């Protein structure tokens, strides 16, 4: 999730 | 006349599928629509050679064919672009000559990979001529989790996204196998959303007649 | 050491998602596996930034890094390449240094397009060193009408496939959304097929031992 | 739902 927001 | 593009350097993003169903929705609504296929594999074209489509189909051999669209398909009402699945100049070309850019993204983590690409070529184009843009959720599955993980990504970017999304349905696929679109079948789950999504696009150019 | 490659220019074919679950399954059996990420977006590499990974990750700065494989990853029992979702030099580089080339294809027809350009790169390599080839049906769905079309798309090319198609499940997605394979899930429907698909992959190397 | 269901497979095979 943490990286999902990032993209 | 207005140009419209479906650009997203990633492969399973439903660009082609969207273009067909959306274009049909526009033609059967009165307008005269011409579509330009820019795939080196000519999937949309290979499709058009079978059942009669409701819009006009063309085929590009290079970016030379895209840069001159405002010239060739000028008698038409809308020019749609099925962008190449590659990270080519087509994405660069398209935006250069468009009144609207649609970025198809799917509910997945590996799909938002080069979706960010298009976004920067538009901001980069914003200097010479402001080009509108909207993201398009596609193959929307039922996962609140992933939907937010994308929804958030679609926000940081700084661009709008159509209130409606393209759901995943075995019809959107089954229809391309035969040769029809989605309006050549009784399924009303898709026949509706496409029609609503299309009504949005019409509103966008409605605010260009207002100002 | 041996090299397995997953190539298909088409981006909806699940090349990245397959590798994660097959290589993970390959490590659990006692094998030391290493995977090379050639996608310019580096997906199999970002996903693995989650620690959870039964294999080793090596990113590719260019095709020059895909070529000198046996000179570097020579210590691993296996080296697997996440294909490039673009028509490029990658496909050409891979086949040249492989012992097996797996080609993911999906039910959707227009998803088989580039299945061709690849099959003709192998036909070229046969002149120097024939590279084994197999088609891997992924994201399968019970669509008879649609699967007969894909069943035939393969036949023509004249290459064997896999009696174990990777099915379409939500677990193959959520698992990746957190940073795991499908072996980190209660879901046993998926772990099954892969454990049987992987077995197949090894049989190709037994006939020759 | 009808019309061209084989002509694509048929050609995806040719490619
Ligand atoms: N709304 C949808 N519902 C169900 N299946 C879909 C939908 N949109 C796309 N698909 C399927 O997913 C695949 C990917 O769609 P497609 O439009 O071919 O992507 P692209 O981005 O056009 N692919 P490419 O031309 O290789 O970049 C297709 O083969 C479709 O069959
Ligand atoms: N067996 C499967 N079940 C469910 N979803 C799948 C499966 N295989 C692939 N997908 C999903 O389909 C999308 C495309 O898969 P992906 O593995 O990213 O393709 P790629 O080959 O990685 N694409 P590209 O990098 O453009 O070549 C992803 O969002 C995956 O989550």
């Amino acid at each position: 999730m943490t990286f999902g927001e990032n993209r | 006349m207005k140009v419209i593009s479906f650009l997203n350097p990633k492969g399973g993003s439903g660009k082609t599928t969207a273009v067909i169903n959306i274009a049909t929705a526009l033609s059967r609504s009165g307008y005269n629509i011409a579509v330009v296929d820019t795939d080196p594999q000519m999937s949309l074209t290979n499709w058009s050679k079978a059942g009669k489509a409701a819009f006009d189909v063309f085929t590009a051999a290079s970016e030379k064919d895209v840069y001159g669209i405002r010239k060739d398909l000028a008698d038409y009402d809308f020019a749609i672009v099925d962008g190449a699945g590659s990270l080519s100049v087509i994405t660069s070309a398209a935006v250069m000559v468009s009144d609207l850019v649609i970025i198809p993204v799917t509910p997945s983590p590996l799909d938002f990979s080069a979706a960010g690409s298009v976004v920067t070529v538009l901001e980069a184009q914003a200097y010479s001529r402001k080009v509108e843009a909207r993201f398009l959720i596609t193959r929307k599955i039922e996962m609140a989790t992933m939907l937010n993980v994308l929804k958030e990504s679609i926000k940081d970017t700084g661009v709008k996204a159509f209130r409606t999304a393209i759901t995943q349905r075995q019809v959107y696929v089954k229809s391309i196998l035969d040769g029809d679109s989605v309006f050549e079948s009784s399924d009303g789950a898709a026949k509706g959303e496409i029609e609503i999504l299309t009504k949005e696009i019409v509103r966008i150019f409605e605010a260009t007649h207002h100002h």
